[PDB]
């Protein structure tokens, strides 16, 4: 029935977790640091290290403190001497500070041992071990989407020292007895895998899958209003013009700059003319009553079902600079603005609530580092509100067509070793076929995998590619 | 060789011309199996133990309930053969 | 096995885990909200 | 170009919706081969060709 949406299916694309091999184990040699906090005590320090002893090296403790400095862990490893591999348990049973979802304290350390293991010239794969900050489907759940940046955040870091990051290993949330059964040779596997999640049935490894595409014959419609964050930039600006297109009723393009943006009143002319009743407005996302009073100042002539969360504040995302409160400053008005739109929306019948995100997090993105960790939350806040009753739709846009909200250095950068800007009337398309089926986390990329994997599986071979068919070649 | 069958015992206290028959199936069709009871110097129940493994092993259907006829051997449970899986999944 | 299975009831294991992702199944469609929709399953996970 | 006539055989690549290979064909490349070129720079790659 479908000849213009078979472009949609090759662009839409989704994250799988298939299960893959739990590595082979080598017995280890020196010794591995079980990198950690010291504010409770953790089974998880000795049913990991059970089985580390036992795998030939020997277990040594870092504790690190929030910002403790890019260095201290550096001296500490030149210390104790030549290291194979550290195991960061820094990530384990932590909750998200409320503050802000990057200001999350193993975001921080995570970054800063990093850097560390680079400055120290030790040269050993780091292993980060989380509890549920991926969901191994949408069977499963996400504890904390929080966690889910330092995932992204390690997906990036591979791409800058391959020998200094080992990968991720992710396990249930409360349970230990996966670490016990799998982390030996997980650590040690020769397979290859940079991003594993234990469970209960087995251990799965993250994979690049196609989305089919057959046209399913649900609509959905932009009935209601529309709150667009972000709507003056061009990653807003397009969807908000598609919006108007599809005869969206209302329009609440939100940001802070507003009516004080480069092309503020030509979007809207462009709005009212497409559709109808837009609005434009300087409003605060990062603050939870900012949020809520503008909510409040919606009028009650119309319902809010249509959340679209577009902003994004980005300077830099290279790993040698990057800690976790630089983070959470570049990209809080994604990722507060995107909790307190959800805090603020549970107790609203939404009918969609896409969260804009990009392929920093689908894949590794050099010079996006500080960029992924918001895209990642944005993924696992639509994985968990996929869960709840909720609709969510995370897609990972490429670079945008016209935007420089992330087209910046990388996006040329990428043109030249990967992916380029996606047509906006092919776009469109795929964000209306991804809210036709309701998909959790759509992937809507332009991905050249012939010249694009020639950058990405060359200093780090990985099975992320390994389940798309013509990503063999 | 010609007559259908294609394995050979060559029961003595030692094979005489054991790699001559060999080199007639190595030269001469398919390769054909040289089976002795015994050895010089080797006519322990061991040699002639390990003489029914290498009849098994090269083709001769050994009676196992008759080297067990009685020896006080009794069923044991034994893991089942290692299906070597490939995934074969057809999708809609 | 048969003996396996003994490990599984004597310490008291569930062996409900998750939907399998070997099948190729969608899992997207399978989940939403409504539980009314078509194509929509009510389970998160089960013994696969 | 070894007469007395210029000429300048640019070789393309599908820009947006409107490519010359536009349909299944690029579609396919777009997942493995080549990209869709912007027209914004295209027109600046012609004018320097």
């Amino acid at each position: 029935r479908s000849t213009e949406v078979d472009e949609v299916s090759a662009l839409r694309y989704r994250i799988e977790w298939r299960p893959t091999g739990a590595g082979e184990p080598a017995r280890l040699d020196g010794t591995w640091l079980v990198a950690k906090y010291a504010g409770t005590a953790d089974e998880t320090s000795t049913a990991a290290r059970e089985a580390l002893e036992s795998a030939g090296a020997r277990v040594r403790e870092l504790v690190v403190d929030a910002r403790c400095g890019r260095d201290e862990l550096a001296e500490r490893l030149r210390s104790v001497g030549e290291v194979a591999g550290v195991l960061s348990l820094l990530a384990v049973d932590e909750a998200e500070p409320e503050e802000a979802p990057l200001a999350l304290a193993s975001l921080a350390d995570t970054l800063s041992l990093v850097q560390a293991m680079v400055s120290a010239e030790l040269g050993c794969p780091l292993w980060t071990v989380t509890e549920s900050a991926v969901a191994t489907g949408p069977f499963e759940r996400v504890r904390n989407a929080a966690h889910g940046a330092l995932w992204g955040v390690g997906r990036v870091i591979a791409l800058e020292n391959p020998a200094v990051w080992g990968g991720l290993v992710d396990v249930p949330a409360g349970s230990v007895a996966e670490l016990a059964r799998h982390l030996a040779a997980v650590v040690s596997g020769g397979a290859g895998e940079d991003q594993l999640a234990l469970r209960a049935d087995g251990v799965y490894g993250r994979r690049w899958v196609r989305a089919a595409a057959p046209a399913t014959d649900d609509e959905w419609k932009p009935t209601g209003t529309v709150l667009v964050t972000g709507g003056t930039g061009g990653v807003g600006g397009q969807i908000a013009r598609w919006l108007a297109r599809r005869g969206a009723p209302h329009l609440l393009l939100v940001s802070r700059s507003g009516p004080d943006a480069d092309g503020a009143g030509e979007l809207v002319a462009e709005l009212e003319a497409l559709g109808a009743r837009t609005t434009v407005a300087a409003c605060d996302v990062t603050d939870r009553e900012s949020v809520r009073e503008l909510l409040g100042g919606i009028g009650d002539d119309v319902p809010l079902s249509a959340v679209f969360h577009a902003a994004a504040t980005l300077d830099d995302g290279t790993v040698d600079t990057l800690t976790g409160e630089r983070i959470e400053r570049a990209s809080r008005a994604k990722v507060l603005g995107a909790r307190n739109l959800h805090e603020l929306t549970r107790e609203l019948d939404l009918t969609a609530f896409v969260l804009f995100s990009s392929f920093a997090s689908a894949f590794g993105a050099p010079g996006l580092g500080g960029y992924a960790p918001g895209n990642a939350y944005l993924d696992g806040l639509a994985q968990q509100r996929r869960s709840d009753g909720l609709p969510a739709t995370a897609v990972a846009w490429g670079t945008w067509a016209g935007s420089g909200m992330a087209e910046g250095p990388v996006a040329d950068r990428f043109r030249r070793h990967g992916v380029i800007e996606m047509p906006p009337e092919t776009a469109c398309r795929a964000l209306q076929n991804a809210l036709d089926r309701a998909e959790v986390c759509p992937i809507v990329i332009d991905v050249r995998w012939d010249r694009f994997l020639l950058a990405y599986t060359a200093q780090r071979p990985t099975r992320l590619f390994d389940e798309i068919d013509d990503a063999r070649r | 060789a010609e007559q259908g069958y294609r394995t050979f015992l060559e029961v003595s206290a030692h094979p005489i011309l054991t790699a001559a028959i060999e080199e007639i199936g190595d030269g001469s069709g398919a390769d054909l199996s040289a089976i002795h009871s015994l050895r010089r110097g080797d006519g322990s129940l061991a040699d002639f133990g390990e003489a029914l493994s290498r009849a098994f092993a090269a083709g001769v259907a050994v009676d196992w309930e008759s080297v067990h006829l009685g020896t006080g051997a009794r069923r044991v449970p034994l893991p089942t053969y290692p299906f070597q899986r490939e995934r074969v999944w057809l999708e809609p | 096995t048969p003996e396996e299975f003994w490990e599984l009831l004597s310490e008291g294991r569930d062996a409900v885990a998750g939907l399998p992702t070997d099948r190729g199944w969608d899992l997207d469609s399978l989940f939403h909200p409504d539980p009314t929709r078509s194509g929509t399953a009510h389970q998160r996970g089960g013994g696969f």
